[PDB]
């Protein structure tokens, strides 16, 4: 705790704002309100004279639509002097530095002889405020002539807190009483006297705009106009009695910026509300009861920490919008009641204001998870999340943030279409003041309707709307809207449910004899998309179908025929960015590939299958050891291979799946490790041949491995099912462990660190690997999109030459960290969202300084707890200390099956490392400077290939992207095993073998995939090479250099790269075509 | 165009 | 062009490589100086640097025997020691877990020759070929790159013979079996030493090499703090 605490105090003092740029700004309001003082006085007057007192002034008064006419408009008009006073945060001095700039509130009492007891009808008072506004922005601007401060201010209006209802007017400092320094910049709040209008009559039930139908956001508009001094004094008191109520105020400050939420309005369609009043306001309810008992959930003795918490934990669990509601006094234990509104609602009966109005339905949910996704980090002790709670912002991309996004553009966009201008209609003005907040709520209803199950949170956003306006105009102008609509288009932002989000079905409401209500509104949306249709189970439902492709999900499908039957059929949906990714994921010759989903998983089992049969043959074979068990630790078998199998697709690299056989332990094992192996052939040898007997379909060959360091004995069978598929086996002994632990042994103790790195490799493949496929298979299921982002990921490595040096398993324990460390982001739910995330860890991953780190667990024991946990950062600092610049080891790994946390990102050269991450952060820069597109994508998927000092271009004499099993093909195997030879790729081979005798000068890549990134075709594939400092210059020769160098003079050599590249050509043979250098 | 990255030897990117 | 010797002594020794429509006169340049060695095996051999691809013995051969030819210069090489081009064989695993089945710098290897004979008349070949470079360059010798071993090699996805397999394997495990036999006899023999001292050997043990691995690898509690006359006193003297 003692370290969260510090932390909190290091955060403060960085975000405390300076004190000189304090004294600044009350150097200038409080001359400012001198000038308000200097204002005269006005008569009543008419509309029709006002206008002509405005006629030719340049200030246009900011009437709200709908404007008065001269029918009307018979009430009269009037300005008197206002009750000036400050209010904010600034007032109660919680305010912070913020680069963007912070605001001061000011608000103007107008004085209570300017109304009528019944001003709150028909937008009677705020028109009297408009005018008031409008008047003190003629006398200011001369006035501020008057005083020479004009020069470097600038003054526009806007709405506050993005409320259409409420214009304000907006002083800025551009570059003595200059305070642009500050970054402050002054709000003036045209408040009402407190209770001018009864609050009863502006209960969120009653309707104060006569055509009856409700009209909370207005009610709220006028009641919380009229209520401002008062919930000061109401925060004011709470301050002083509990002393850190100013500490806890700031973390929940920041706390909403990383979330993106703010003060401003939600029903237009921009995520916020929820702001420091709206927490603050919160916390002094809390503070003074909050349960369902009114007991006191926070005592005033409390902590910062303590504070915040409470309030994570109290918007976490408690439900203020369907079922429950909080009341409070202003002016009285908070109880917490049982009763919900359908909205969210913070009720005062003081004041009688909901201060939740402003919160959306959707947005609600969308805060719930953020506290409650909060809570669950800030009860870890295992792991310290401090930076992820506060020093993360998961608002600077919407697609990092959201899972699924359509930008719809409505038609006719200087004015709706007459037909959506016509369904806005008169009866939604009074519920919704304005276009923008009806469609929105049109959009959210029909999608969330749609949808259903499939999604988790469902935001609208209108892109492009403005909030300030120049002092000339009444009303913000979109060039798009042409004063009648404030956007440019609208964006369906979604949190997708990966369980039912590719459900083929939508399951509607059941059949009965009579049609019900839910039924009634079930065929009504879908329409003729509608149908009745029974199951095997005997269930007759009404139901709608759809078809599942490889290219987008059904989600597209669904938002844009919902959408276009009920909102416009002229609108245009379209998610272009999701598409290219999934176009980028190989797409298998399988029957019905096309229409398959990404989700699909059933290519990996039929492999299973294959293998179950198989699994059968061997156990019932007589052998002189019984066969203790027999692992499958493949990639396609921990559903990760880069192409999904396919029958007879030999070409595919990942045709020969790995599996570990282990026999029945016995003391006959030969004690010589050569003996070892010759005797571990000799049973495969015996496999091979009862298996040729009993079973003539299955086809079997041997074959050589050598990934074992010196270890040139190991012989492995390869089986060819009848199915189509390929297994490769390899023994395990329990001696063969101890054989290598007695080889580290014997070794000099110059040799151990080689020998080492010998067991390092075995473990490796043999020991480790068993366990890494158990557990990822497992937590596979849990996570439906790890399946396709791996690949894409695996894709993108070989797209730029980096999964030759990288190992698979670094990279899907690279793949999964989005996942079971989600923090502050969702688990992703999308094959865009998640791949993003995968390389956002990497633009921002410090592997120097910074070990990775995972828990292999299912979402909520196997948990990291904390003497495990201290354990790994133990090791970590160890390996640093002697390895701080990193060259030896850049990627420390660990997690319950690899403690030591360099088993799977050992050997890597540093150049490719930082490679790695170069590209990362030039990815994510990229998508800042321009945003996600199909140019973009297309940008981050091909390779530059210049940076590499030579360049090698190899074509193979056949396209292998049939055998390969890619849909731009054989369907047997061939009778002569060595012509499987000929219809190989061995490019992957030919460069590891380069790398061994080029180590120490050449760093040599090339495309492990040549049927996914070799053109069309995928006959074309790429040897690229590095040559290190050292070697680039001239040396003096000596017989260590262990290089091919040419004299230049008598006791100095160079680089011979002519002589290199002969070598490539004639190792290539054929294939070499090209050479760049 | 492409993603082009200078390559780092001294991991000074980091 | 002009340098002919190294001035630690090492004689370059260039070849012409070959014409390859990807690479459109190249050359490689190979270092060598006299090994001198007690050892016999390493007796009369040519230390070689800067070894071209896959340099088997056939390689030199052909070499050796372009320079025979032209320099009318009798020289046979026997074999070409040390040739580790990938590094699989710098470390042997089989000697080093146990002496049964095995008794027992980078990109060179060691020449070896017939008689001393040959290596002072293919040396004075060598000096020969190497002023050939500064004057005529054109009739340096060609390097072909391609040789039987080389097409083995470039075959790699190649299943190997099981009949051939069947062999090896029962000739490596009947060789074992006698060994670890005799192995095991020869500990449990009742071993003497001349000073009549009887070696201690345990049931199942196989190897007497095993033996002396273990044995490189590899009062208090009963004592009284307070059992005679001075122990207490000291007792007595700290207890006051």
């Amino acid at each position: 705790s003692n370290i969260f605490k510090l932390q909190i105090d290091e955060l403060l003092e960085q975000v405390k704002l300076k004190q000189k740029h304090v004294l600044k700004v009350e150097k200038f309001l409080h001359k400012l309100y001198d000038i308000l003082q200097e204002i005269p006085d006005w008569e009543e007057k008419s509309l029709a004279e006002v206008d002509s007192f405005f006629k030719n002034k340049i200030v246009s008064v900011p009437f709200v639509d709908p404007k008065p006419i001269p029918q009307n408009t018979n009430y009269k008009f009037n300005y008197k002097k206002p009750d000036i006073s400050l209010i904010g945060s600034f007032a109660l001095k919680a305010g912070i530095y913020q680069p963007n700039g912070s605001s001061i509130d000011t608000l103007l009492t107008m004085p209570k002889e300017l109304f009528e007891k019944k001003d709150f009808l028909n937008f009677r008072c705020l028109h009297k405020r408009s005018v008031y506004l409008a008047y003190l922005t003629h006398h200011l601007l001369i006035l501020l002539k008057k005083d020479k401060l004009d020069s470097f201010l600038q003054l526009e209006y806007s709405y506050f807190d993005n409320d259409p209802l409420l214009p304000i007017l907006r002083i800025s400092c551009s570059k003595d009483y200059n305070f642009y320094k500050t970054r402050f910049s002054i709000n003036l709040l045209i408040g009402f006297p407190y209770k001018v209008f009864e609050p009863k009559k502006l209960l969120p039930n009653r309707n104060c705009i006569r055509i009856l139908p409700a009209t909370p956001l207005y009610n709220f508009s006028v009641l919380s106009s009229s209520t401002h001094e008062n919930y000061l004094k109401y925060l004011y008191k709470t301050k002083k009695q509990t002393e850190s109520f100013v500490e806890a105020t700031v973390l929940g400050r920041l706390w909403l910026q990383q979330r993106g939420f703010s003060s401003n309005m939600s029903h237009s369609g921009s995520l916020g509300g929820f702001g420091t009043f709206e927490f603050t306001i919160l916390m002094a309810a809390l503070l003074n009861g909050g349960g369902i008992n009114s007991n006191k959930i926070l005592l005033h003795g409390f902590s910062s920490y303590q504070l915040f918490k409470g309030v994570i934990k109290y918007l976490a669990t408690m439900d203020l919008c369907h079922d429950g509601h909080l009341q409070f006094h202003s002016n009285p234990a908070s109880k917490y009641i049982d009763e919900g509104f359908q909205t969210p609602t913070l009720f005062d009966k003081s004041t009688k204001v909901n201060i939740l109005t402003k919160m959306t339905v959707s947005s609600y949910q969308i805060l719930k998870e953020y506290a409650g996704e909060t809570l669950r980090m800030l009860n870890n002790v295992v792991q310290d999340q401090f930076s992820n709670i506060f020093l993360t912002n998961i608002s600077r991309f919407d697609n990092l943030k959201y899972d699924l996004c359509y930008d719809v553009q409505l038609p006719l966009g200087n004015n709706l279409e007459t037909s959506l201008a016509a369904t806005f209609g008169s009866m939604e003005r009074v519920k919704f003041i304005t276009l923008e907040n009806f469609l929105a709520h049109k959009i959210t209803n029909v999608a969330r309707y749609a949808l259903g199950d499939r999604i988790k949170y469902i935001q609208i956003e209108m892109v492009g709307q403005k909030s300030d306006f120049p002092i000339t105009k009444r009303k913000v102008y979109s060039n798009t809207g042409g004063n009648h609509f404030n956007f440019d288009f609208v964006r369906v932002k979604l949190i997708v449910n990966p369980s039912e989000c590719d459900k083929l079905v939508t399951k509607g409401p059941a059949h009965s004899e009579t049609m019900s209500t839910e039924a009634a509104v079930f065929k009504n949306f879908w329409g003729i998309k509608s149908s009745l249709r029974r199951f095997k189970d005997g269930s007759i439902t009404h139901c709608c179908v759809w078809s599942t492709s490889s290219s987008e999900p059904i989600i597209s499908s669904i938002v844009n025929f919902a959408l276009q039957k009920h909102v416009s059929k002229k609108a245009q949906i379209s998610n272009e960015t999701i598409k290219k990714f999934h176009n980028f994921l190989p797409l298998p010759n399988l029957p019905s590939s096309a229409k398959t989903s990404v989700l699909n998983l059933s290519s990996f089992f039929n492999l299973k299958k294959s293998f179950d049969d198989l699994y059968k043959i061997i156990f019932q074979m007589k052998l002189p050891l019984s066969v203790k068990s027999i692992l499958p630790v493949g990639s396609a078998f921990r559903y990760t291979s880069l192409c999904q199998p396919v029958p007879f697709a030999y070409s595919d690299p990942d045709f020969f799946q790995d599996v570990i056989l282990e026999f029945e332990t016995s003391p006959k094992w030969p004690d010589e490790i050569t003996s070892l192996e010759k005797a571990k052939t000799a049973f495969l040898l015996k496999i091979q041949e009862e298996l040729s007997a009993n079973s003539s379909t299955y086809r079997s060959f041997f074959s050589r491995d050598e990934s074992i360091p010196y270890n040139l004995e190991i012989v492995t069978l390869n089986i060819l099912t009848p199915e189509g598929y390929g297994f490769k086996f390899r023994v395990l002994t329990e001696r063969d462990e101890i054989l290598y632990l007695r080889a580290i042994a014997n070794a000099r103790n110059e040799l151990k660190p080689e020998l080492e790195a010998t067991f390092l490799k075995f473990t490796a493949k043999y020991l480790a690997s068993v366990r890494h496929t158990r557990t990822l298979e497992n937590i596979s299921h849990s996570y439906q999109f790890y399946s396709p982002v791996v690949r894409l990921f695996k894709r993108w490595l070989d797209t730029h030459l980096l999964l030759g040096h990288i190992t698979d398993e670094l990279a899907e324990l690279i793949a999964i960290k989005p996942f079971v460390d989600p923090a502050p982001y969702f688990i992703p739910g999308s094959l865009e969202n998640g791949f993003l995330k995968v390389l956002k860890f990497i633009s921002q991953w410090n592997w120097k300084d910074d070990p990775l780190i995972l828990d292999l667990v299912k979402p909520e024991s196997e948990r990291l707890t904390l003497a495990q946990y201290k354990g790994i950062q133990m090791n970590f600092t160890n390996l640093r200390n002697s390895d701080p610049n990193g060259t030896h080891l850049q990627f420390f790994v660990a997690s319950k099956n690899d403690p030591s946390g360099i088993l799977y990102s050992s050997g890597i050269p540093l150049p490719i490392a930082t490679r790695l991450t170069a590209l990362a952060k030039v990815a994510v820069n990229l998508l800042q400077t321009h945003g996600l597109n199909q140019q973009t994508i297309n940008l981050l998927f091909t390779p530059g290939l210049k940076d590499y000092d030579f360049v090698v271009d190899l074509r193979t004499p056949i396209g292998l992207k049939s055998s390969c099993g890619i849909l731009s093909a054989p369907s047997n195997f061939p009778e002569n095993l060595n012509d499987l030879s000929e219809k190989m790729d061995p490019t992957y081979q030919l460069v590891k073998y380069l790398n061994l005798k080029y180590k120490n000068s050449l760093i040599l890549s090339s495309r492990k995939y040549i049927g996914v990134n070799g053109g069309e075709k995928g006959d074309k594939n790429v040897i690229t090479g590095l040559i290190k400092p050292l070697f680039k210059g001239a040396h003096k020769f000596r017989v260590n250099l262990d290089c091919n160098v040419k004299p230049v003079d008598d006791e100095n050599v160079i680089l011979n790269k002519e002589a290199i590249f002969h070598e490539i050509a004639a190792f290539g043979n054929d294939m070499v075509i090209n050479f760049e250098t | 165009l492409s993603l082009s990255a200078g390559f780092d030897w001294t991991a000074s990117i980091l | 062009e002009d340098i002919s010797a190294m001035k630690n002594g090492f004689i370059v020794v260039p070849f012409k490589l070959p014409d390859h429509k990807a690479l459109p006169a190249s050359l490689h340049f190979m270092f060598a100086k006299r090994h001198q060695s007690s050892n016999s095996n390493e007796s009369d051999c040519l230390f070689l640097v800067n070894l071209p691809l896959l340099s088997n013995i056939e390689h030199m051969k052909k070499f050796v025997g372009q320079l025979c030819g032209k320099y009318d210069t009798v020289s046979h090489v026997e074999e070409l020691l040390y040739n580790d081009e990938f590094g699989l064989h710098e470390v042997d695993l089989s000697a080093l877990t146990s002496d049964l089945m095995s008794s027992t710098p980078r990109n060179t290897a060691l020449l070896k020759f017939v008689d001393a004979a040959s290596i002072n008349n293919c040396w004075n070949a060598l000096k020969k070929y190497s002023n050939l470079h500064a004057k005529h360059p054109n009739e340096l010798f060609e390097w072909t790159y391609t040789t039987p071993s080389f097409t083995t090699f470039v075959n790699f996805y190649k299943p190997l013979d099981i009949d051939y397999l069947k062999e090896d394997i029962h000739t490596h495990m009947a060789i074992f079996e006698q060994r670890e036999a005799q192995a095991q006899e020869d500990v449990q023999s009742s071993i003497v030493d001349e000073d009549g001292f009887t070696l201690v050997v345990g049931k199942n043990t196989k190897s007497l090499n095993s033996i002396r691995k273990k044995i490189l690898n590899k009062i208090d509690k009963k004592a009284k703090k307070d059992f005679y006359r001075f122990q207490v006193r000291e007792r007595k003297k700290q207890e006051i």
